[PDB]
This record gives structure tokens, C-alpha cells and sequence, in this order.
């Protein structure tokens, strides 16, 4: 569920 | 040894003899308790009017600070020149009087404000009926009741009976509560809501979970206070609710403590329910209570939907939130350091922050008499582990409204929350040296929501945690959150504050220096209930001024009565917040006070009978508080029961001086009726004298 998104 | 275990307990004497007593004493002469009555049943008004009549369980449960009936049946009837005796609560192994852990309950003759006694006001035969007052900052947890009566050879009491078990709770609905919440709709959805909404997913295709917290649910009180054991807990401290929430924070993720759940992102979830599969928190934690080991496993919305059914449960409301893009600052510098590699990627290797699509934490709402006024209201606590906060994975209370105003210096983990929801990313090429190549100011906390009063719907509460992206307050704030982490001084002063008047807010700034600087600065005014707790920012502005060298610069703000009037309350206070920049050097200068208004005094007083049916007559005082001339003065009466309503208009009174008004009254409802005055000027408007008469 909760997931680290890359950088933009 | 530490007094650290609701479930442990020590063995009171039922007999207690003192020194060598002569055999053959009779104790005959004695009252002996025959039954204890606490009317526990959940229809009746005990549990009612506590609201606590929806927990599954059978005892009696009440909340701090708010009477409670209970009746004991005696062997002969209790009489007072003869008889004394008192109830006890007791809690632990190892209770003290000096702790809180043992409370002595005396009988009588009226209840006091804020302390433990009990008063008889209803006897028959045998019986007597007590209404028992608590203090409102009694230690919260179950405690064993006791009669003890008292005689010249020692103390008789009662036998252990778990009957007469007895837990206190958390009161929002008692005004001196440290968790006292004064809107009913509130403390419904805060408190007493059982069932939930999370929200999750991405800021524009918004996701919502249903979660059942259960805190009424049989077994999930019990298991609240086994949380607090397992903690080691001092008991002492259970009815502080800083300290509960933090210990929460800390117990409800199993690192470092066993506490009630282990986290896991993997995918796999070897051995374990996976976190997407739970709906609610009550299968979790009485699993937690009978394994007595923690539960695998959870993810932030799981440990939040626990850390929430822990708070609503002992009575402390609590709400969960999500913030949308939330970082995770790895360094405490409040920034994401994102290294990039001379190519233009990232290192993964040295990058160590990072950004989640979403988070979710906990709100309690508490007083926080720790921190100055103006800083209570909803505390942020984060029971999902990132990063350890002295020594343990746990985080807050953080007040919500320091970190808008980056004062992040105030207890506990402020800096953590506020770059969860407003750290800047910061681009920077690690060479073979360190060069920062780009800014990014508002990718982190894009939104920030909790669920509505009375519905599912979604409310928006970023404004609470951060000004808004673009205005000039962001920049200030994150800026003065950064140096919490030129000479030139800056202060502030509220000159001459009159309730019902204008005022003016005095900043000074004092350059010491042989520089021309350029201020960039925010003023925010606030009011505050008296407890500390914030209540609405009534003025805001930005504000540019030059400082010339060697000199000191005063800068008054003008604020009308209309901007607070219309939103004050009983002795609540003022809050401001002044935070400026020096533009040339980036210093940034941040204050916060607090200032009471001077209330002008109306004085009512009668004269006569005050009989319905016959005159008397009413005397309103009022005294100019200013150095102006008040002009066209007007001073009103009423009383609903008293008087129809009246009027009387000075023209004009002089500085400092009193006027008088008589009015000649017939009353037309006796008892407990009422007398209200207001004056209202051109200049000093809307306050007020009152004053209780009985008819
Ligand atoms: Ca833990
Ligand atoms: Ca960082
Ligand atoms: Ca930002």
C-alpha cells in the first residue's frame, strides 16, 4: 500500500 | 520499586490492627460493610451520563473529573458521631498516597472543585447513597475499590471483591479535563465513533478504507491498559495524556519495546496477515494481548487504525490523518537531500531520504501545559517507525500548531513532522565538493486530509499544518523551522489591550549595525482559550520594511475590534506570532507571545427585596477604563425572569469616570434568575457585567 516514490 | 502495572496488585488488610491490641477486643461496636452497589448497569445513569454505556464490559466505568453514584449497605445505620469511614481506590503493587496510586475518598458535607470526595445524599435503613467526585486529573486505568472503617484499633476493610473494579477514563466532556473538547459533535466523532475512514492512494484518484477501531469491543480496554504494562509504564503518569500518547506512539510498533505490531513493506509478508488484509484493529491487538507477542504485520494506515482505537479507548480523541507525498528526512535537517550522480540520475547509494505516495498518523487533542499557551489543540503522534526519537521508534506529540509556524523547538519530534509535511527537496551533485543544482518547493505534502464530522466525506486539513504554497508565510515559516533546526534585534509589544477597543500591535526592530537592510515579515494574531488550547488566527499579514543603520524602527499594526469581537470567549487570550527575514543575510528573527485583554468592569448590585411581586431596584456601575472620552454611551439591562429589558444612553463620560444607573424592577419568575448589563460606545463596544439573584 505505502511506497516510496521516486525522486521528481 | 516502580509502580509500573495496572494488572499487578498488593493486598490491602481487612483487618488492620495497630499496636498490641488486647485480646478479646470486640470489634462488634463497628460498622461492617454488608453490600457495595456501584448502579453499573449500562441503561443506567452512571455509564449514561459518563458515556462509557457502550463498552462490552460489565464493571463499572466512569470518567475522571465527574461524579458517580454508588450506595453501601451497612450492618446498622451509619451515624456521624459515631462512624467514620471513607472509600479507597487503589492501583498497581506498589500504590502511594503521594503517587496518586492509593486515594483516599472522604465523606463529605459538600463535593470541592477539582478534588476526590464523596457525599451522602440519600439514606435509608441501612443504606447510604454517595456521589463520588473524582479529581480531573486522576491517574486513568482500573482500580480497586474499598471501604475502610475507621476505629481506635485500626482500620476494618472490606475484602478484595473484582466486582467493585472500578476503571476511569479520560473526560473530554469535563471542562478542567487535560482532553476536555467543548463541541459535542466533536467528542461523538473523536470519542465515541467506533468506525472509521482512512484515506490512501494518490492525491488526484483519492482511495478510502474502512476501519473498524472496536474501542468498545470486549477485551479492547483490558488490552489498552496491558499495552501501558507491557510498556513499563509508570503509573503515575497514566493520566497525563502527553505521556500516554507518547508511550503509544512508541508501543503500538513493535521495535524496541515488543510492542503490538511489526511493520513490513515487502510484498511477502512471510508468516503473517498481509497489512492490505486487515479491516480494523480489534482482532490485532486482543491477538497482541493473548500471544503476548507482536502481530505481524502492519503498514502506516494499520498502525495508525490501532494507535487510534488505543486513544479513543481510554478516552483521549484522536483522529487519523493522511498526508499526501510525505517525506522522510533521514539526516534531521528538515530537507530531502537528493544526491545526483554527474550523469544527471540518482545516486541510490548516497541518498538516503525519501518521498511515500502517502503516510498516515494520529491527531490527540490535549492541553500542553508543557509548551506555552497557544500550543495545545490537536497533537500529531506517529506510531509507524521511520526514525527514532530519544533512542526509540516513536514520534510526538507534536503540536500541529507550532509546526505551522515552524516553532519546532517545542517538544516532542516537531522538526520530523514538519519535513514530513513541507521539507524541500534539494538536488545536489556530489563531485571529487558539493554543488546544489535545483530547489523544489512544493512536490513534499501536497495534501493532508481526515475524515469528516457526521459523514465519509473528505476534509481538507493542510491549512493547519502549513501555510499555502506561494504565499510568503511558507517561505518564513519553513525558514524559521530550519534555523530551530546581522545585529539586529526584533520585539514586539501589544500596547494598551482593551477588550472592546482597537489596539495596536508595536514591532520594533533595533539595527546595530552600519547596514541598510530589507525586512520580509508575517505577523499572525490568534486567539486562545485560557487552557493554552488554540482557537481561530483572526488576522494575518506580510510586511516589508527598510531598516536603516544605526537606528531602531518602530512598526504599528492597527487591530480593529471587529477582526476578534465577533470570536472571543470566556478569558481566552491572544496569540501572536512576528516572524521576520533580514533579506541581505537570510536571518530570520521569530517571536510567539501571548497577552490577556484588560476587562472593563460593569458592576450590577440590587437594592430592596428581591421578592416576585415587588420593586427593587438595580444599580449598574460603570467606570471609563481609557484615557478618551467615551461618547454616546449606551448601557442595557436585561433579565429574563427580572426585568423586560431597558436602556439608558450617556452622552458622553469623561476619562476614568463612573456612571451610575438605577432601574426599578418587578419580577415575574422566582428562584435562580439572573441579571445581565452591556454597554456599547462609538469607541469601547460589546462588554458586559453580570450578577446571579434569586428571586
Ligand atoms: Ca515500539
Ligand atoms: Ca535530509
Ligand atoms: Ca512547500
Amino acid at each position: 500500500x505505502x511506497a516510496l516514490l521516486p525522486w521528481p | 520499586p516502580p509502580n509500573n502495572s495496572n494488572a499487578a496488585e498488593d493486598d490491602l488488610p481487612t483487618v488492620e490492627l495497630q499496636g498490641v491490641v488486647p485480646r478479646g477486643v470486640n470489634l462488634q461496636e463497628f460498622l461492617n460493610v454488608t453490600s457495595v452497589h456501584l448502579f453499573k448497569e449500562r441503561w443506567d445513569t452512571n455509564k449514561v451520563d459518563h458515556h462509557t454505556d457502550k463498552y462490552e464490559n460489565n464493571k463499572l466505568i466512569v470518567r475522571r473529573g465527574q461524579s458517580f453514584y454508588v450506595q453501601i449497605d451497612f450492618s446498622r445505620p451509619y451515624d456521624p458521631r459515631r462512624d467514620l469511614f471513607r472509600v479507597e481506590y487503589v492501583i498497581g503493587r506498589y500504590p502511594q498516597e503521594n503517587k496518586g496510586t492509593y486515594i483516599p475518598v472522604p465523606i463529605v458535607s459538600e463535593l470541592q472543585s477539582g478534588k476526590w470526595g464523596a457525599k451522602i445524599v440519600m439514606r435509608e435503613d441501612r443504606s447510604v447513597r454517595l456521589s463520588i467526585q473524582s479529581s480531573p486529573k486522576c491517574i486513568v486505568g482500573k482500580f480497586r475499590m474499598y471501604v475502610a472503617v475507621w476505629t481506635p484499633y485500626g482500620v476494618l476493610r472490606t475484602s478484595r471483591n473484582p466486582e467493585t473494579d472500578t476503571y476511569i477514563l479520560f473526560n473530554p466532556w469535563c471542562e478542567d479535563d487535560a482532553v476536555y473538547l467543548d463541541n459535542e459533535k466533536e467528542r461523538e466523532e473523536y470519542v465515541l465513533n467506533d468506525i472509521g475512514v482512512i484515506f490512501y492512494g494518490e492525491v488526484n484518484d483519492i482511495k478510502t478504507r474502512s476501519w473498524s477501531y472496536g474501542q468498545f469491543e470486549d477485551g479492547i480496554l483490558d488490552t489498552c491498559l496491558y499495552v501501558m504494562d507491557r510498556a513499563q509504564m509508570d503509573l503515575s503518569g497514566r493520566g497525563n495524556p502527553i505521556k500516554v500518547s507518547r508511550v503509544g506512539s512508541a508501543m503500538v510498533n513493535a521495535k524496541d519495546d515488543e510492542g503490538v505490531l511489526v511493520g513490513s513493506w515487502d510484498n511477502i509478508y512471510a508468516y503473517g496477515v498481509p497489512p492490505s488484509a486487515w479491516t480494523g484493529s480489534v482482532d490485532i491487538l486482543l491477538e497482541y494481548r493473548s500471544s503476548e507477542n507482536p502481530v505481524r504485520y502492519g503498514q502506516c494506515w494499520v498502525f495508525a487504525g490501532v494507535f487510534n482505537t488505543f486513544l479513543r479507548c481510554l478516552g483521549i480523541p484522536a483522529r487519523i490523518v493522511t498526508n499526501y507525498f510525505s517525506a522522510h528526512d533521514n539526516d534531521a535537517n528538515l530537507q530531502m537531500d537528493i544526491f545526483l550522480e554527474e550523469d544527471g540520475n540518482v545516486n541510490s547509494k548516497l541518498t538516503k531520504d525519501s518521498v511515500w505516495n502517502y503516510h498516515c498518523w494520529n491527531e490527540a487533542w490535549m492541553t500542553r501545559p508543557d509548551l506555552p499557551v497557544g500550543f495545545g489543540g490537536w497533537q500529531a503522534v506517529d506510531s509507524t517507525p521511520q526514525e527514532n526519537s530519544d533512542g526509540m521508534y516513536r514520534c510526538g506529540p507534536a503540536s500541529v500548531q507550532a509546526i505551522k509556524h515552524g516553532h519546532v523547538c517545542f517538544q516532542f519530534d516537531a522538526p520530523f513532522v514538519f519535513a514530513e509535511v513541507n521539507s524541500d527537496l534539494i538536488y545536489i551533485t556530489a563531485k571529487k565538493t558539493h554543488v546544489v543544482e535545483n530547489v523544489d518547493a512544493t512536490h513534499i505534502g501536497k495534501l493532508i486530509v481526515t475524515k469528516q464530522i457526521g459523514g465519509d466525506g473528505m476534509m481538507d486539513i493542510t491549512d493547519t499544518y502549513k501555510f499555502q504554497e506561494g504565499q510568503e508565510e511558507e517561505r518564513l515559516a519553513l525558514e524559521t523551522a530550519l534555523m530551530y533546526g546581522s545585529n539586529v534585534d526584533m520585539d514586539f509589544e501589544v500596547e494598551n489591550a482593551v477588550l472592546g477597543k482597537d489596539f495596536k500591535l508595536s514591532i520594533t526592530f533595533r539595527n546595530n549595525s552600519h547596514n541598510r537592510y530589507t525586512i520580509t515579515a508575517y505577523l499572525s494574531a490568534n486567539i486562545t482559550f485560557y487552557t493554552g488550547v488554540p482557537k481561530a488566527e483572526f488576522k494575518k499579514e506580510t510586511f516589508d520594511v527598510t531598516l536603516e543603520p544605526l537606528s531602531f524602527k518602530k512598526e504599528a499594526v492597527l487591530i480593529q475590534a471587529g477582526e476578534y469581537m465577533g470570536q472571543l470567549l470566556e478569558q481566552a487570550s491572544l496569540h501572536f506570532f512576528v516572524t521576520a527575514r533580514i533579506n541581505e543575510t537570510r536571518d530570520v528573527l521569530a517571536k510567539q507571545k501571548s497577552t490577556v485583554l484588560t476587562i472593563p468592569e460593569i458592576i450590577i448590585k440590587v437594592r430592596g427585596t428581591q421578592v416576585v411581586g415587588s420593586d427593587m431596584t438595580v444599580i449598574v456601575e460603570f467606570t471609563n477604563p481609557l484615557k478618551e472620552t467615551l461618547r454616546n454611551v449606551w448601557v442595557h439591562l436585561d433579565g429574563p425572569g427580572v426585568t423586560r429589558p431597558m436602556k439608558k444612553m450617556f452622552r458622553e463620560i469623561r476619562p476614568n469616570s463612573t456612571v451610575q444607573w438605577e432601574e426599578v424592577c418587578r419580577p415575574w419568575v422566582s428562584g435562580h434568575r439572573k441579571l445581565i448589563a452591556s454597554m456599547s460606545s462609538d469607541s469601547l463596544r460589546h462588554v458586559y457585567g453580570e450578577l446571579d439573584v434569586q428571586i
